[PDB]
């Protein structure tokens, strides 16, 4: 069933989770299925494409001498899992920060949900003036706009698909990344840039079998 | 193998909440008698007969199988939580022997505050039996926010169970070939949920259980020991406690595994503090059960080529003397969900029975052998679990031959030849039990008499005609000098029942070896005169459902049917149905007597408080001389241990005593359901009728007797309640008085 | 047609929008009926009117015990200005208990059957006293002719509710953020304006 | 609405209204006012 038309398709399925015969009915239903299964690979995606960034900048711009070594810390001893670590001199504690980003996310989440449940929904309603830049598409994933694609990029089909396909693949990767991460601190306990600045010492010294 | 499920099949709204009887054809019409009432609440989890459609049988099974596990999560939770604010735990935990647990504390209205009461450890509520404080010590709690935390999680994933089952029935539900693979179920039911259940485990006995314990047993106070993440973040600590950690994963993956024998050991016996079993051999335990689950998971053929098939195994397994066998049961078991019910009861009911035993003689939590009530209640528990599980096999077995049996698939096969023998399985049972019957029993009436005519020279006992249990004597001795010869390399053996010497925990007895007599040999044997007789009643029902020569035809009247009539002689309690309400009375009279083996048996040869010259028992060892004769049983048993009970009025265990005697008002109640009939009670209901009639207050629901098939159940349900329900007085009144 | 509480959501049949704050939310289908209906939205204005008009009493006292005047914390006052009153408790109860009873009961017959007090019983009172709508009286209780104009009736009517759902809202802020710093409403407001950032619900000890 | 309301019509769900009523009742005269026998 897999015909390829889709941008990531390699023909790799083998539990055939994304076959058109599971949930034969019509309706809402279960999250298995290809318009929601779709949906979550590139948001999985990006959200590690920013993450994978992030935890490894700080400390490489740390060893480089442009940010202050104060700041540069491991991504697990920034706050999260303050047993790790918890950074003391922030504008204001991490609890008063979660409040924020609760609320600051939950508006942008479940505006993007309502449009899965009910596309072009979120423009028909004032939102201060910015119901211009939430027209959506046809594909939820790829909304598109004014905002979204503000310089827009793929005025063709083709480039389109192009595209549609390089933030999958370079995406893809980040997602096996931050699974690096997180396996990399638990044994070695040091952040992921560390890690590489050993391995290119003492490669045969300094590896998993260790 | 593949997903399968069906979208938006049912609504959801109050309409039908409204309207009860919906689900049948019948009872959706309404009352007009008050018959009605009885056959909705019946009939209403009858899903085979409500509909022919075995898709919507199966969405209905596993959607309601969802809300036991809910109902049963809000019951653990409610236990942590119970534990949690109205207990006495941490006070427990730092004097075990002393303290008594306590968690249903009580409020003060007509009287009632009595029985709290004083419990030790400035804490006053009733005296639990349920081991729930050795339970929660096995594994590291040393605080109540533990036990908050616990139960917050269980009210969390049960309405997740509750909402699954909405979801899976109402919204998104599967379809018939998605339960019929099977081949995947028991791949990822013994791979994932026992055998990583089993390694999860392990992980929390390795990394948490052993430190703390190790703490506690070596005097640490509770609120000095380091909280059980310290222990997972910090090397350094637990290091110190097992030197094998410091090397880290290295051991495993080299195959060096004997570096982990500090934690990782087969020492067997009880630990000499907590009369317990090392904490260290169960994480070797659960670790070894999971690798052998794990192998066990990748057997069958799910998809990818590879593995058995169930079909082929069982259609060539075939013999000379059998014909065609083990054909034609795939079709069976993947068709008809009784009959799993039937076989999985059996090993559900069996399994509960050989908790009971594996137990007491193998105390696994600290502190449960110095808490007889405890240890006593846990048996008499997990052992009648056992008889109404196994009983519901001899029900849940006659409905396939009545409703899901189709001679097509059967013919030469292997049930269809049982059923072409089957009297003679009745007529060869039938001998066994007579012949048990008098050589078991009538030994004891022979002792009764011996006695009474001044002749104790020539009764069955130990200065006497002497019945020795030699096989079992024999046993009990190899199990014991096994270490030596068997097995090397297990420092000690099993348990203290087969041989050894007294373990003493806080001046009481754990466990000590057990011998056995000429008493014991009678009693060991009548158990199988009470066992065959239970089958005999039940496998009769099951093969004679179908028909039989007095009734050709009793698959056409059904499961349940009080009778065909007064013709033949007689044709009363000649249905299945009517076997199964037989049999419940004989369970009863079984497990009522391997209860009481284990009473007088431990008081009076196993517990007991040593003291400098040997153990002082209980009961003074009086189950070799006085057990021998059935007067012995109604004096030195009951006579003597309801001395407790009697005299509880103006105590904390006043409630035992009311029990006890509301249990016998409630036995003796069922009596006149089982002796009489409905007729007698219909005819009376007219003169009563009459006088409502004449005042003009009269229901428009006609008041009728009950059926006869209910009337038989409202007696087995009284008779086994207040039967039951007097020894659950009788017991922890006596043990928690202790002698 | 209009805005709702969460856009793109399918308002309910039975809320048309004629309603006075109706923004289509009545998930657990409440007031479906026409009967239920036409008693919750006279629940909803007194729950309403009643906080507004206790929420004032609590900012003014609050705010003259703050400059220097002699007034009591919200939170137990009731306990110390009985203590040095003439009159007992008892009396005060069954005085408000009583004359309550004859409004709350009065405003019950115009619920089941409007129109019905303006017969002239009551002191030959007809013209006054009998309801214009279910919760929207007048008459006498709107002695201003500000409501003798459907126009600018319609949009008063949204601004009662709006205005009193925040009140109603806040009322529940009194008992909780009394219930973790034991503090007035307002000291609590200078604080969070003296250090935004440092003193919030996550460092007052409790909720965490 | 119309259906859930019949379903508290129903008779064990209304009984069970009554059986608070007059339990809680009877206890919380016994609360109050504790070990009545004589009546004044
Ligand atoms: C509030 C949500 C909701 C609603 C409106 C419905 C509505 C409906 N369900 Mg559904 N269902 C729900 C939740 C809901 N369900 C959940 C959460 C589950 C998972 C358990 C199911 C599982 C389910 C199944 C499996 C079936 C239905 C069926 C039905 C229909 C018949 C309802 C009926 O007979 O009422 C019954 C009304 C009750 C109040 C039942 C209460 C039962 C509780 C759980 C017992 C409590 C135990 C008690 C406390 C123990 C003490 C007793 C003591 C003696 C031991 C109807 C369309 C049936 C259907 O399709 O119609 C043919 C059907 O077969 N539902
Ligand atoms: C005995 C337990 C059990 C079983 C056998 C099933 C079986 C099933 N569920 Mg279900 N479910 C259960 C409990 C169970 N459920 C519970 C307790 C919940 C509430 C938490 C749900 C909530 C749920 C949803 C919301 C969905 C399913 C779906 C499915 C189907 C696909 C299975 C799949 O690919 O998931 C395995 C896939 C995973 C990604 C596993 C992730 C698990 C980690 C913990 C997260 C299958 C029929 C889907 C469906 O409808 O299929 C059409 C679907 O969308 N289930
Ligand atoms: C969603 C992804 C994500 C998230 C949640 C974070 C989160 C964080 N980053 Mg980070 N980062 C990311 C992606 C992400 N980063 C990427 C992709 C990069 C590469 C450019 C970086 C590069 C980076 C650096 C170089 C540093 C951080 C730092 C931080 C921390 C404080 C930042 C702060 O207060 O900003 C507030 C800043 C603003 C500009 C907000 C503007 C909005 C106002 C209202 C106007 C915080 C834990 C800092 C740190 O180490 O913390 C101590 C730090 O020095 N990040
Ligand atoms: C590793 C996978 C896995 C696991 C762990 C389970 C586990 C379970 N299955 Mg199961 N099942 C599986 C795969 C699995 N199944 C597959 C592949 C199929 C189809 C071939 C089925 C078909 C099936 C049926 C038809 C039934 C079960 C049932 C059960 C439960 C038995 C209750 C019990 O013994 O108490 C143990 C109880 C617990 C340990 C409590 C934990 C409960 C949580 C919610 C379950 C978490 C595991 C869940 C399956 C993960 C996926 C859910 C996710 C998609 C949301 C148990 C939770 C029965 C059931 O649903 O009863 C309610 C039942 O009737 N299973
Ligand atoms: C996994 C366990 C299990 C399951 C799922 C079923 C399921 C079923 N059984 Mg079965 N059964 C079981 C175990 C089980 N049984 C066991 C262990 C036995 C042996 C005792 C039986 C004996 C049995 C018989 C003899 C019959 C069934 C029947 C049925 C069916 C109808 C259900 C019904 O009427 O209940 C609806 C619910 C009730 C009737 C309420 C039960 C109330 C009980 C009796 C009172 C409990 C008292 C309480 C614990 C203590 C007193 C306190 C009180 C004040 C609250 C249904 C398919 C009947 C049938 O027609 O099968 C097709 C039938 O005739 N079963
Ligand atoms: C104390 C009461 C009592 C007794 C003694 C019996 C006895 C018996 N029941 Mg039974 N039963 C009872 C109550 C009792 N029942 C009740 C209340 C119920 C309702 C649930 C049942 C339901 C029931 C069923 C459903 C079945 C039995 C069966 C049996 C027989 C088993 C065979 C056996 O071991 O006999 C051997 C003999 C004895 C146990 C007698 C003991 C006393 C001594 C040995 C006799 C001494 C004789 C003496 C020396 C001669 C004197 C002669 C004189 C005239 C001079 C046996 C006759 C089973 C049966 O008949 O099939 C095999 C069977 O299927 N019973
Ligand atoms: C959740 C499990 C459950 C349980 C335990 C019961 C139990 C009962 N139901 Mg039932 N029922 C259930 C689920 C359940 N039902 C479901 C899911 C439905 C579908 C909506 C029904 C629908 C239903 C109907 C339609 C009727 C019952 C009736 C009854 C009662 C039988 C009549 C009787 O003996 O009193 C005989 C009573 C008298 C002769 C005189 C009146 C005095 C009574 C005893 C006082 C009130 C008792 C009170 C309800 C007890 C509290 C509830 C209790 C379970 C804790 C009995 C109490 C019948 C009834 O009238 O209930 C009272 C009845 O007509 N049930
Ligand atoms: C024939 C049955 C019977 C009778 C006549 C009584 C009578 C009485 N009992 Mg008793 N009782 C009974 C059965 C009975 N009980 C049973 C079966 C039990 C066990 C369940 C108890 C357990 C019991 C306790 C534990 C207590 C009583 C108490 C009382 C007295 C309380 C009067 C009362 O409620 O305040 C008067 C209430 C009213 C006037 C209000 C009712 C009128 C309404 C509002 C109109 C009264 C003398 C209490 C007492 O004081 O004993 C001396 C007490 O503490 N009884
Ligand atoms: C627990 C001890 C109980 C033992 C006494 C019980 C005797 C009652 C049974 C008599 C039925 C005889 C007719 C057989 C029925 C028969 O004709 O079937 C034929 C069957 C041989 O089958 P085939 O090889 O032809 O085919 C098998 C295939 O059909 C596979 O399905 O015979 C046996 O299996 C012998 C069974 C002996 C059964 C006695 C032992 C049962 C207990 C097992 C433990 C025994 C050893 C104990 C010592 C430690
Ligand atoms: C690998 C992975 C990662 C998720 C990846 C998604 C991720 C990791 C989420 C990332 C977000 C991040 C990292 C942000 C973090 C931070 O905010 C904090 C928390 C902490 C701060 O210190 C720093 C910052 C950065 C601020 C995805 C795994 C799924 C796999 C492999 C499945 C493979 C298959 O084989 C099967 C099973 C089944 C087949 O039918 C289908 C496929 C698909 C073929
Ligand atoms: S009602 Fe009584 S007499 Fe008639 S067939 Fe049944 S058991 Fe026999």
């Amino acid at each position: 069933y897999l015909d390829g038309t889709l941008p990531g398709d390699y023909g790799f399925d083998p539990l055939g989770l994304l076959d058109p015969t599971v949930s034969n009915g019509q309706g809402a239903g279960g999250f298995v299925n290809p318009r929601w299964l779709q949906y979550s690979e590139v948001i999985h995606a990006r959200w590690a494409m920013l993450g994978a960034a992030g935890c490894i900048a700080p400390e490489i711009l740390g060893k480089a001498g442009v940010i202050p070594a104060e700041t540069a810390v491991d991504w697990f001893r920034t706050g999260v899992i303050p047993p790790a670590g918890v950074y003391k001199d922030f504008w204001a504690d991490p609890f008063t920060l979660f409040f924020i980003e609760v609320v600051a996310i939950q508006f942008a989440e479940l505006k993007r949900l309502q449009d899965y449940k009910n596309p072009g929904s979120q423009s028909r309603q004032y939102f201060l003036g910015l119901e211009g830049l939430f027209k959506g598409s046809d594909n939820p994933a790829y909304p598109g706009g004014p905002f979204f694609n503000f310089a827009n990029f793929g005025k063709t089909e083709a480039e389109m698909k192009k595209l549609k396909l390089n933030e999958i693949k370079n995406g893809r990767l980040a997602m096996l990344a931050m699974f690096g991460y997180g396996a990399q601190a638990v044994i070695t306990g040091d952040g992921p840039f560390d890690n590489l600045l050993a391995h290119l010492a003492d490669p045969t010294g300094a590896n998993l079998i260790t | 193998v593949k997903i399968a499920v069906d979208r938006n099949p049912v609504e959801t709204n109050f309409e039908k909440w409204a309207k009860p009887g919906h689900f049948s054809r019948a009872l959706a019409k309404g009352p007009n008698t008050t018959t009605w009432i009885w056959n909705l609440h019946a009939d209403a989890h009858d899903f085979d007969n409500h509909t022919s459609d075995l898709e919507e049988i199966s969405r209905k099974v596993f959607s309601a199988h969802f809300g036991q596990l809910g109902i049963i999560l809000i019951w653990l939770s409610g236990m942590y939580f119970h534990g949690a604010r109205f207990s006495n735990y941490e006070g427990w935990l730092s004097d075990p022997t002393h303290i008594k647990p306590s968690a249903q504390v009580v409020w003060p209205i007509v009287g009632q505050e009595i029985l709290n009461g004083d419990v030790g450890g400035g804490f006053q509520g009733i005296q639990i039996t349920s081991g729930f404080f050795q339970l929660w010590r096995a594994s590291g709690i040393t605080s109540e926010l533990q036990l908050y935390s616990t139960a917050i999680g269980g009210l969390v994933l049960a309405a997740a169970c509750f909402f699954a089952g909405w979801f899976h029935y109402h919204k998104a539900a599967p379809k018939l070939e998605w339960f019929q693979n099977v081949e995947s179920m028991l791949n990822h039911h013994l791979a994932g949920l026992l055998g990583l259940g089993s390694l999860a485990w392990a992980g929390h006995q390795i990394h948490v259980s052993l430190p703390v314990n190790k703490l506690l047993d070596a005097g640490v106070d509770p609120k000095e020991i380091p909280l059980p993440h310290e222990f997972l973040l910090n090397q350094s600590i637990i290091a110190d406690l097992y030197p094998s950690f410091s090397k880290g994963l290295a051991p495993f993956f080299t195959l060096n595994w004997a570096e982990y024998s500090d934690f990782l050991t087969f020492k067997g016996g009880l630990n000499p503090v907590t009369g317990g079993l090392w904490l260290s051999d169960t994480a070797h335990h659960h670790l070894a059960i999971a690798v052998l689950f794990l192998v066990a998971g990748h057997q069958y053929r799910t998809n990818w080529g590879i593995g058995h098939s169930i079909k082929d195994i069982l259609e060539s397994h075939k013999g000379p003397f059998t014909g065609n066998g083990h054909a034609g049961l795939y079709e069976i078991l993947t068709t008809s969900w009784h009959a799993q019910l039937a076989i999985n009861l059996a090993l559900f009911g069996s399994l509960s029975i050989i908790v009971a035993h594996h137990m007491y003689a193998m105390p696994p939590y600290p502190y449960l052998a110095t808490d007889y009530g405890t240890q006593l209640s846990l048996f008499t528990h997990h052992m009648w679990i056992g008889g109404f599980c196994v009983v519901g096999a001899g029900a849940h077995a006659a409905i396939f031959m009545v409703r899901d049996y189709d001679p097509t698939n059967n013919y030469n096969n292997l049930l269809d030849r049982v059923i072409r023998h089957r009297d003679a399985i009745i007529s060869h049972l039938n001998w066994v039990s007579i012949f048990l019957g008098f050589h078991s029993f009538g030994l004891y009436i022979h002792n009764d008499t011996m006695s009474a005519l001044g002749r104790p020279q020539d009764m069955f006992s130990d200065t006497a005609i002497q019945l020795q249990p030699v096989f079992a004597q024999w046993i009990q001795n190899t199990h014991f000098t096994a270490p030596q010869l068997t097995a090397p390399n297990a420092l000690a053996a099993t348990s203290l029942t087969w041989g050894g010497d007294v373990v003493a925990v806080g001046g009481k007895v754990a466990m000590m070896p057990i011998a056995l007599g000429t008493s014991d040999f009678l009693v060991h044997h009548i158990h199988a005169f009470t066992i065959h007789v239970t089958v005999l009643i039940l496998l009769k029902g099951v093969l004679f459902a179908r028909s039989s020569r007095l009734i050709p035809d009793k698959a056409n009247l059904g499961f349940r049917f009080p009778c065909d009539g007064p013709g033949r002689g007689g044709t009363c309690q000649v249905s299945a149905w009517d076997h199964v309400f037989l049999g419940l009375f004989w369970m009863y009279n079984s497990l009522s007597i391997v209860i009481f083996h284990f009473s007088w048996k431990m008081q009076s040869d196993v517990w007991g408080t040593v003291t400098d010259s040997g153990v002082s028992h209980i009961t003074g060892g009086n189950f070799a001389q006085s057990a021998n004769t059935i007067n012995g049983w109604l004096r030195d048993f009951l006579w003597a241990q309801s001395s407790q009970v009697i005299q509880s009025y103006g105590s904390a265990l006043s409630a035992y005593g009311l029990m006890f005697l509301g249990a016998h008002f409630v036995w003796a109640f069922s009596l006149m359901f089982l002796f009489s009939g409905r007729g007698y009670w219909q005819e009376l209901i007219e003169s009563i009728v009459w006088a409502h009639n004449k005042l003009r207050v009269a229901p428009s629901i006609q008041p009728r007797a009950l059926s006869i098939t209910q009337g038989r159940a409202v007696g087995v349900a009284h008779y086994l309640l207040g039967g039951i329900a007097t020894t659950w007085s009788f017991f922890l009144a006596r043990i928690i008085a202790v002698g | 047609d209009r805005p709702l509480w969460s856009p793109g959501s399918e308002p309910p049949a039975w809320l048309d929008g004629s309603l006075a704050g109706d923004y289509g939310f009545d998930p657990l289908h409440l007031s479906e009926e026409p009967e239920m209906r036409k008693w919750m939205v006279q629940a909803e204005l007194v729950h309403c009117r009643w906080a507004m008009l206790g929420v004032a009493g609590i900012l003014f006292t609050s705010i003259g015990a703050k400059a220097g005047g002699n007034f009591p914390d919200w939170y137990d006052a009731g306990k110390e200005l009985q203590k040095n009153s003439d009159i007992p408790l008892g009396s005060l109860i069954f005085t408000e208990l009583l004359l309550f009873g004859w409004v709350e009961t009065k405003r019950l017959y115009d619920l089941r059957n409007p129109g019905s007090q303006g017969d002239g019983s009551f002191l030959g009172i007809t013209d006054g006293l009998k309801g214009k709508e279910n919760g929207y009286p007048g008459g006498l209780f709107d002695p201003m002719g500000m409501s003798k104009n459907e126009a600018s009736f319609k949009e008063a009517k949204q601004k009662e509710v709006k205005n009193g759902r925040l009140a109603m809202l806040a009322f529940v802020g009194f008992i909780a953020q009394h219930h973790a710093t034991h503090k007035s409403p307002i000291d609590n407001l200078l604080d969070h304006v003296a250090d935004p950032f440092h003193v919030t619900f996550a460092t007052n000890g409790v909720s965490i | 609405m119309k259906d859930f309301t019949t379903y508290l019509s129903t008779a064990p769900v209304v009984g069970l209204g009554w059986a608070i009523f007059t339990s809680g009742l009877l206890i919380e005269i016994n609360r109050f006012f504790p070990d009545p026998l004589v009546f004044s």
